C-alpha cells in the first residue's frame, strides 16, 4: 500500500515533472544565464545552498528538512551588499539587485536541484549539509518509568526499619 | 571548599556602566533592565519619548501620570479601555490583591490603576 | 540481536522503530508531526498538557503518545472525528484561561500555542467568565 | 442459588466491635477472635492464599471493584534486588463514606493482621499505611494497635513464629482527597506534592522508590484474615454472581436514623434506608434522589432507585456505580442543583491541577453551575454544559476528571426539566426589568 | 477613509501599543515601525512613520488595528507643495489625531454598529 | 489551599521575613529524629509533611519562612520543594492565625444537615467571617470539605495551639445545633474542655438525626450487634 500525502494536487506536481522527453533537458554550464538577459555581473558573486535550520521559538518542524519530499526546502542566498540610512527618515538604503529574489522565491526540493539551478545560470554555490536531528533519547529518563525508578538514589536501605 | 566567589571586586569599566537602562517605579521593579534599540545612539538621546516627541511639549508619560489610581471592589478587575467594550482595547483581567494606593496594579493596555482594599489589608 | 527494531502501525503503515520508543517518536518516524506542548527532546517525560492524546485498538481511552510506549503490534490512528474533537477540546481548555495578550505578547508570530490553534483548534469561543489573574515575578 | 439478599445475621457481621461498645485493647481483640491462628495461616504458603482469596472473589473496596485476588498476583513471584512494599490506603476523603474512619478508630487490630496477612501473601519485606491527616485520634489508636502488636511478637523478625519478616510505618497526610490515588499517593509518600503518576507504568512494575508496591483499602485488607477463617465458600454465600460478601454502608442525607452499618451485598436501596435507617425523613414518597456510592458516582431518581439494588453490576447498568457504597438521601424541599453546584465547587477546590482539562474546567463547570443556580443561563447552554463534560470525561491525567464530570451528567439527564423550569423562571424575575 | 491619524486615550495616553499589525498587514510597505519599552514599562513606539506619499489609503490599517489606534481621518484637504511635507513622523500623526479626535470619535460612535 | 492564604508566594512582614528566627526544641528535635527513622536514609525526603506538622504545632500553629528554611536544612534538601509542599497541603498555614482554629465542612452532605446555619451562629456569635480572626486572637474559623463524619453531620473540628506538640489536640465535635456550637465556644472560652464527637450519642450508631439543622429529634429502631459478641473460630485449613 502506497500513502504518501495522497490526498492533494501535489499528486499532479509529482507527475508532469517526469514527462517523458520533457524530463530529459539538459543545459551546459553558464548557459542559462546567457539567456536570462540580465548584466552579466550577476554571476560574479557567491551564492549559499542551504536549508534554514528550525528555530529555537518553537516545537515546529513543517518548515524543516523532516519533511523534504513534501515541500521544497532548499534556499539560495546572495552575500549581503553595503545598506546605509536616509538622511531624511532614517529608513535602510541599499543598491542591491539581489538583495531578497532568493529568500522570497528560490526553493528547491533537493540540493541537486538547485546545484543544477546554479550550474545552468552560472551561479558559484556552495554546498552545507545542514545537522542531522537526534531521536534517541539519553539513558537517564528514557521511559516515563525512569523518572520514577531506583536509580535516583539507589535501592532502598531496610536499615531505618524496627528492629533493624 | 568550595569558596564564594566575590562579586564585588569585579572591574566595571565606567562608560558602560553608567549608560544602563533603568527605569521608574511603574509597572516594574524599581531601576531594573530597561530595552533599548540602536535608534537614537547616533543622536545621543538616552531618552525614550525624546527619540520621537520634540520641544517641552507635555508628553504622554507626564498626561498618565497625573491620573490617581482608581478603588475597585473585588479581587480581579476588567479592563476595556473605554465604557463602551468596542472602542477600547481587548478585556484584561488584572490582579488586585496584595494592592494598595501605594503599589496598585497598572493597566497594561491604557496605562491606568487599580486597587482593592479587599485581601485582608 | 533480538530484534532491537519493532514494528507496529500508525493509519496502516508499518514503521520500523528502536525498542523503548514512544508513540510521539513512532509517528516523528512515521512522517506526522503530532501536536504538543509540554514534550521535549532534551527533557524528561512530562505529559501534563494532554494534547498528544491519539488513539488505539482496543484501547477506549485516549493515550498519551508523550508517553504511551509502543507495543509490537500496536495499531495507532491519527486522524479519526474522536482524535480532533480531543484536539480542539484541550485547546478550548487551554485558551479559556489566558489572558488576550497577543497584541502586547512578544511572542506572537512565533507562538506554537497560536499556531497549534490556527491548526487544531476551532474559531470561536463560548467562554465569558472572569479569568484567573496572576502576578508577575522576578527572576 | 438464593434469589433474596439482606438480613445479614450478626453472627456473620465481620466487625463485631464497629461502634466502639467493646473493649478497644489487644485483649479484647484477641478474645473477640482476632489474631487467631495466625501462625499456621502464615506457614500455609503464599499460593494458598492467593488461591483463598481468588476464589472469594472479593473486589477491591476503593471504589473500583477489581478482583483482588488477580489484583494481589501481579505482583512478581521472584527477586530482583530490590524490596517489596505493601501500602494501605486510608484516607477516605470520599464525600459521604466515614467507614475506614470506624474501622481505623474501633477495629485497628483486624486491620492489622490483614496487613500481615497481605504481606505474606504477597511478600511485602515491610508495610506502611497512608492514614488521613485529620484522623489523629484514628490514628493513635493505630499506632498503639502496631505497638500492642510488636509487643507480643506479632510483627517484626520471626512474625508470629513463622520465620518471616515483616514491618509496618504509619504516615498521614495533610489534607489533599487527591492523594487518594494509588499513585498520588506514592507520590505523597516519596516526599513530594501528591501529583499521579501515569499508567502504564504499574505500582507493582515500579511503584515506591522504583520497587514493586501493591496499595489496597482498609476495608479490603481488614475483611481478609475473616475471610481466610471463616472460608472463601462463607463469603461466597451472599450477593449475586460475581458480587459476592458483605459491605460497610454510610448512610447520610435526609434519613431518620443515619448510620453507618454492615449488611449484606445486592439488598434494594429501599429495604436498606427503610429498614436499619428507618426511613425517609417525611417518608419514602418525600424522596427526591438518592446517591448510592459517594459522590463522584451518578445519582439516581425515585424511579430509579426504587427496585434497584446496591450491587457493583446493578447500578452501573443504571448509569452510576456502587462508589464507596455511601447513601447521600436529599427530600422534595432540597434544590438539587443547590448541590450538584457544591459538589463541583467541591472538586474544583480539590483539583490538583497537574493535567490542563481538569485543572482548567473545574472553574467553568463550577460557574456554568452556579449561573444554572441563578437560572441565568440558557437553554443550548445545558448541551454545551454536557458537551464540555464529554471533553474533559477520559482525556485526562487521572480519573478526578471523570469525578468532577459524572454528577453534572447523570443531573442534567435525569434532571433536565428542573434546569430549565429554573432558567424559564428567572425570567419572571429578570426580563421585567428589561422591559 | 482619508488621512492616516494616531489616536489616544481619554486620560491622553497613545492607543498605539505597537504591536505592528498596522505595518504587517500594510500592502504598501509604508509604514515603518520602531519602538521599545518606555521608562515606566509601557510598550510604546519610538519611530511612527506612514508616508503619505506612499500610502494607498485602503484603510487595511485601520481594519487590522484592535485598539483604534490608526485612523483615516475626515481630512481630505491636506496637499503641501513639496512632497517632503508628506513624510509623515509620530509627531505630525498625533497632532492630527489631537485635531480631529471629536469627529472620528463622533464616526466611530456610528461605525461601531457595523465594524 | 484554605483560607486566610490569598498568597502562594512570600510576602514581607516584621513578623515574617528573611530575618525570622526559629530553632527546634529538644523534645521536638527527638520527636523529630524519631520520625525521621520510619523512612530509609537513603530515601530521607520522604518525612517531610509530618516534620512541617510538628513544627506548625512548635511555632503555635502556622508556618514561618524561617521555620521552612530550618526544615528543609534539617532534610537536606532544597526550600522550593519545601515551599511546594506548604502550598501544596490545607492544614499547612503560612500567615498568623489564632490560639484555637475552626474549621467547618462546607460539602453537601453536611451542608444539607444545616451546615449555613452553624456557620451563620458561629458569624453572629464571634462576630467574624470565614478566613478571619477575633481581636483577642482567640479563635480562627475556616471553611473545610468533607471530614469524614457525615453520618453525623453537621460536623466541626477544633485545633488547639495554647499547649504545643505535647499538648496539641485535634477534636471532632459532631451533631451540632447553633446551640451546641456555641455553648462549646464558650466552654472553651471559660476554659473548660468540651464533649468530643456528637452531642446526642456516642458513635456512628443508629439515633435520632437533627432536623432542619435546629433541633435533634430521637427515633427509635431496628439496631444490630446487640447481642453478646462472637467468640475466636477458625475453620480446618488442612483438606
Ligand atoms: C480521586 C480519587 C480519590 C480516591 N480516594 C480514595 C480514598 O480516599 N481511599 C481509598 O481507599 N481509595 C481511594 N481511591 C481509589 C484508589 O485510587 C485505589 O483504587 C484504591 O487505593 C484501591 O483500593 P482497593 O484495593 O480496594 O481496590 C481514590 C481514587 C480516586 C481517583
Ligand atoms: S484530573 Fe485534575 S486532579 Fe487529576 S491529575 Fe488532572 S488536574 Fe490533577
Ligand atoms: S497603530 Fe495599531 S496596529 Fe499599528 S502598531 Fe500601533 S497598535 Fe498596532
Ligand atoms: S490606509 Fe492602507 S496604505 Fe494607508 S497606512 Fe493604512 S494600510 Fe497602509
Ligand atoms: S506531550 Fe504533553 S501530554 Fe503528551
Ligand atoms: S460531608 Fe462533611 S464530613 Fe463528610
Amino acid at each position: 500500500e502506497f500513502a504518501t500525502a495522497s490526498a492533494d494536487y501535489s499528486i499532479a506536481m509529482k507527475k508532469a515533472a517526469e514527462i517523458t522527453g520533457a524530463a530529459e533537458s539538459a543545459m551546459g554550464p553558464k548557459e542559462g544565464g546567457f539567456t536570462a538577459g540580465v548584466p552579466l555581473d550577476t554571476f560574479t558573486r557567491k551564492a549559499r545552498i542551504y536549508a534554514p535550520a528550525r528555530t529555537a521559538s518553537q516545537s515546529g518542524l513543517a518548515r524543516t528538512v523532516d519533511f523534504a519530499t513534501t515541500t521544497p526546502a532548499w534556499k539560495i542566498e546572495f552575500e549581503p551588499t553595503a545598506k546605509w540610512q536616509n538622511p531624511l527618515m532614517g529608513w535602510t538604503s541599499s543598491a542591491d539587485p539581489l538583495e531578497n529574489v532568493g529568500r522570497s522565491a528560490l526553493v528547491f526540493y533537493t540540493k541537486e536541484e538547485a546545484m543544477r539551478f546554479c550550474e545552468k545560470l552560472g551561479w558559484e554555490y556552495e554546498v552545507t549539509e545542514p545537522n542531522k536531528r537526534r531521536t534517541q533519547r539519553t539513558k537517564r529518563y528514557m521511559q516515563y518509568g525512569d523518572n520514577f525508578g531506583t536509580k535516583r538514589a539507589g535501592v532502598p536501605d531496610l536499615s531505618t526499619l524496627p528492629s533493624n | 571548599v568550595v569558596p564564594t566567589f566575590d562579586w564585588k571586586k569585579v572591574p566595571v569599566p565606567s562608560t558602560t556602566a553608567k549608560d544602563i537602562p533603568v527605569t521608574v517605579k511603574g509597572a516594574t521593579p524599581a531601576g531594573d533592565l530597561r530595552a533599548t534599540s540602536g535608534l537614537g545612539l547616533g543622536d545621543g538621546i538616552k531618552n525614550h519619548t525624546d527619540k520621537w516627541l520634540d520641544g517641552d511639549k507635555k508628553s504622554p508619560m507626564e498626561y498618565i501620570n497625573e491620573v490617581a489610581p482608581i478603588k475597585v471592589k473585588g479581587l480581579v478587575v476588567a479592563s476595556y479601555g473605554s465604557d463602551d467594550p468596542a472602542l477600547g482595547c481587548p478585556v484584561e483581567y488584572i490582579n488586585l490583591k496584595g494592592t494598595s494606593l501605594e503599589n496598585p496594579a497598572v493597566c497594561k493596555y491604557t496605562g491606568n490603576r487599580y486597587y482593592s482594599d479587599d485581601w485582608k489589608g | 540481536p533480538p530484534s532491537d527494531h519493532l514494528e507496529v502501525f500508525v493509519n496502516e503503515q508499518p514503521v520500523k522503530i528502536p525498542k523503548g520508543s514512544s508513540v510521539l517518536q513512532a509517528c516523528d518516524a512515521a512522517g506526522i508531526d503530532i501536536p504538543r506542548f509540554c514534550y521535549h527532546q532534551r527533557l524528561s517525560i512530562a505529559g501534563n498538557c494532554r494534547m498528544c492524546l491519539v488513539e488505539v485498538e482496543k484501547v477506549p481511552k485516549p493515550v498519551a503518545s508523550c508517553a504511551m510506549p509502543a507495543g509490537p503490534g500496536m495499531k495507532i490512528k491519527t486522524e479519526t472525528p474522536m482524535v480532533k474533537k480531543a484536539r480542539e477540546g484541550v485547546m478550548e481548555f487551554l485558551l479559556i484561561n489566558h489572558p488576550l495578550d497577543c497584541p502586547i505578547c512578544d511572542q506572537g508570530g512565533e507562538c506554537d500555542l497560536q499556531d497549534q490553534a490556527m491548526i487544531f483548534g476551532s474559531d470561536r469561543s463560548r467562554f465569558v467568565e472572569a479569568k484567573r489573574a496572576v502576578e508577575d515575578k522576578n527572576l | 442459588a438464593k434469589t433474596s439478599f439482606g438480613g445479614l445475621k450478626d453472627e456473620d457481621r465481620i466487625f463485631q466491635n464497629i461502634y466502639g461498645r467493646h473493649d478497644l485493647s489487644i485483649k479484647g481483640a484477641m478474645s473477640r477472635g482476632d489474631w487467631y491462628m495466625t501462625k499456621e495461616i502464615i506457614g500455609k504458603g503464599r499460593d494458598w492464599i492467593i488461591d483463598q482469596m481468588k476464589k472469594s472473589g472479593l473486589r477491591g473496596r476503593g471504589g473500583a471493584g477489581f478482583p483482588s485476588g488477580l489484583k494481589w498476583s501481579f505482583m512478581p513471584k521472584a527477586s530482583d534486588g530490590r524490596p517489596s512494599y505493601l501500602v494501605v490506603n486510608g484516607d477516605e476523603s470520599e464525600p459521604g463514606t466515614c467507614k475506614d474512619r470506624e474501622i481505623m478508630r474501633h477495629e485497628p487490630h483486624k486491620l492489622v493482621e490483614g496487613c500481615l496477612m497481605a504481606g505474606v501473601a504477597m511478600g511485602a519485606r515491610a508495610g506502611y499505611i497512608y492514614i488521613r491527616g485529620e484522623f489523629v485520634q484514628e490514628r493513635r489508636a493505630v499506632e498503639r494497635a502496631i505497638s500492642e502488636a510488636y509487643a507480643k511478637g506479632f510483627l517484626g523478625k520471626n512474625a508470629c513464629g513463622s520465620g518471616v519478616d515483616f514491618d509496618l510505618m504509619v504516615h498521614y497526610g495533610a489534607g489533599a482527597y487527591i492523594c487518594g490515588e494509588e499513585t498520588a499517593l506514592i507520590e505523597s509518600l516519596e516526599g513530594k506534592q501528591g501529583k499521579p503518576r501515569l499508567k502504564p507504568p504499574f505500582p507493582a512494575g515500579v511503584g515506591l522508590y522504583g520497587c514493586p508496591t501493591t496499595v489496597t483499602n482498609v476495608e479490603t485488607v481488614a475483611v481478609s484474615p475473616t475471610i481466610l477463617r471463616r472460608g472463601p465458600e462463607w463469603f461466597s454465600s451472599f450477593g449475586r454472581k460475581n458480587n459476592a460478601g458483605t459491605k460497610l454502608f454510610c448512610i447520610s442525607g435526609h434519613v431518620n436514623r443515619p448510620v453507618t452499618v454492615e449488611e449484606e451485598m445486592s439488598i434494594p436501596l429501599k429495604e436498606l434506608i427503610e429498614r436499619h435507617a428507618g426511613g425517609v425523613r417525611g417518608g419514602w414518597d418525600n424522596l427526591l434522589a438518592i446517591i448510592p456510592g459517594g459522590s463522584s458516582v451518578p445519582l439516581l431518581p425515585k424511579k430509579i432507585c426504587d427496585g434497584v439494588l446496591m450491587d457493583f453490576d446493578a447500578l452501573k447498568e443504571a448509569q452510576s456505580g456502587l462508589g464507596t457504597a455511601a447513601v447521600i438521601v436529599m427530600d422534595k424541599s432540597t434544590d438539587v442543583i443547590d448541590a450538584i453546584a457544591r459538589l463541583s465547587y467541591f472538586y474544583k477546590h480539590e483539583s490538583c491541577g497537574q493535567c490542563t482539562p481538569c485543572r482548567e474546567g473545574t472553574g467553568w463547570l463550577y460557574d456554568i453551575m452556579t449561573r444554572m443556580k441563578k437560572g441565568d443561563a440558557r437553554l443550548e447552554e445545558i448541551d454545551m454544559l454536557w458537551e464540555i463534560t464529554k471533553q474533559i470525561e477520559g482525556h485526562t491525567i487521572c480519573a478526578l476528571g471523570d469525578a468532577a464530570a459524572w454528577p453534572v451528567q447523570g443531573l442534567i439527564r435525569h434532571f433536565r426539566g428542573e434546569m430549565e423550569e429554573r432558567i424559564k423562571s428567572a425570567g419572571g424575575k429578570k426580563k421585567l426589568a428589561a422591559t | 477613509r482619508g488621512e492616516h491619524a494616531l489616536r489616544r486615550y481619554p486620560t491622553g495616553e497613545e492607543r498605539c501599543i505597537a504591536c505592528k499589525l498596522c505595518e504587517a498587514i500594510c500592502p504598501a510597505q509604508a509604514i515603518t515601525i520602531e519602538a521599545e519599552e518606555r521608562e515606566d514599562g509601557s510598550r510604546r513606539t519610538t519611530r511612527y512613520d506612514i508616508d503619505m506619499t506612499k500610502c494607498i489609503y485602503c484603510g487595511f490599517c485601520q481594519e487590522a488595528c484592535p485598539v483604534d489606534a490608526i485612523v483615516e481621518g475626515p481630512n481630505f484637504e491636506f496637499s503641501t507643495e513639496t512632497r517632503e511635507e508628506l513624510l509623515y513622523d509620530k509627531q505630525k500623526l498625533l497632532e492630527n489625531g489631537d485635531k480631529w479626535e471629536t469627529e472620528i470619535a463622533t464616526n466611530l460612535r456610528t461605525e461601531s454598529l457595523y465594524r | 489551599t484554605n483560607s486566610t492564604d490569598i498568597f502562594n508566594i512570600h510576602k514581607d512582614t516584621p513578623e515574617n521575613n528573611a530575618a525570622t528566627s526559629f530553632e527546634f526544641s529538644e523534645a521536638t528535635l527527638k520527636v523529630v529524629n524519631d520520625i525521621i527513622a520510619r523512612y530509609p536514609p537513603n530515601y530521607k525526603q520522604s518525612a517531610i509533611i509530618p516534620v512541617l506538622d510538628v513544627t506548625q504545632q512548635e511555632n503555635g500553629g502556622w508556618l514561618s519562612l524561617a521555620a521552612m528554611n530550618r526544615v528543609a536544612k534539617l532534610l537536606d534538601m532544597a526550600p522550593i520543594r519545601v515551599y511546594e509542599v506548604a502550598t501544596f497541603y490545607t492544614m499547612f498555614n503560612r500567615t498568623k492565625i489564632g490560639k484555637y482554629h475552626v474549621q467547618i465542612c462546607g460539602t453537601t452532605p453536611c451542608r444539607l444537615q444545616g451546615s449555613q446555619k452553624i456557620e451563620e451562629a458561629i458569624t453572629k456569635h464571634l462576630g467574624i467571617g470565614i478566613g478571619q480572626t477575633t481581636q483577642d486572637g482567640l479563635f480562627t474559623l475556616g471553611e473545610m470539605e468533607c471530614m469524614g463524619a457525615c453520618v453525623n453531620a453537621p460536623m466541626v473540628a477544633i485545633a488547639d495551639y495554647t499547649k504545643g506538640v505535647s499538648g496539641f489536640e485535634y477534636i471532632y465535635y459532631e451533631d451540632l445545633t447553633p446551640k451546641d456550637i456555641v455553648n462549646i465556644l464558650d466552654t472553651i472560652k471559660k476554659g473548660g474542655k468540651p464533649k468530643p464527637g456528637s452531642q446526642y450519642r456516642l458513635k456512628a450508631e443508629p439515633a435520632g438525626a437533627v432536623h432542619g439543622g435546629e433541633k435533634w429529634v430521637p427515633k427509635d429502631g431496628e439496631t444490630t450487634l446487640t447481642g453478646a459478641p462472637r467468640a475466636p473460630y477458625c475453620r480446618d485449613l488442612n483438606a
